[PDB]
């Protein structure tokens, strides 16, 4: 599977952030998407987003369906 | 807010967002709480000297979950 910010391949073993959207599935790293999602330096966890596949605006949340099951 | 004490504030989540060590920024991402006393020597390692205080309050304003707390 290849993150859609960074290009690079994700790991069996790694976390990735989806959208939750199946008509979606926007797929990426974590730390890719925070990253994309931040405004100023010195925030590290984001609030919300846009999906940059199907422009929805969701809580960060929202895209973490496969990190805790 | 101060602008002084920000601007220490600043330098911890760029260690965080810069380490090639993500670990720490992933358990932020997913919402899972840092040991202080050992993210503080964390940051010792990656040239950074903050207090216990600093973490404290910087986990405080940005959304990071403290073990014990
Ligand atoms: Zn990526
Ligand atoms: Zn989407």
């Amino acid at each position: 599977v290849k993150c859609n910010l960074c290009y690079e391949c994700i790991e069996s073993d790694e976390l990735r952030a989806n959208c939750p959207f199946t008509d979606c599935n926007s797929i990426n790293h974590l730390t890719c998407l925070a990253s994309s999602f931040l405004t100023e330096e010195c925030q590290v966890l984001p609030i919300e987003g846009m999906c940059t596949k199907c422009k929805r605006v969701l809580r960060w949340r929202e895209f973490l369906s496969t990190v805790f099951t | 807010g101060s602008m002084i004490v920000t601007q220490t504030h600043r330098a911890i989540s760029q260690v965080v967002k810069q380490a090639k060590d993500n670990s720490v920024w992933i358990k932020i991402l997913t919402y899972s709480a840092i040991d202080v006393e050992e993210f503080q020597l964390w940051l010792k390692r990656k040239n950074l000297n903050v207090s216990l205080d600093l973490i404290k309050s910087w986990c405080d304003k940005y959304g990071v979950l403290m073990k014990g707390s």
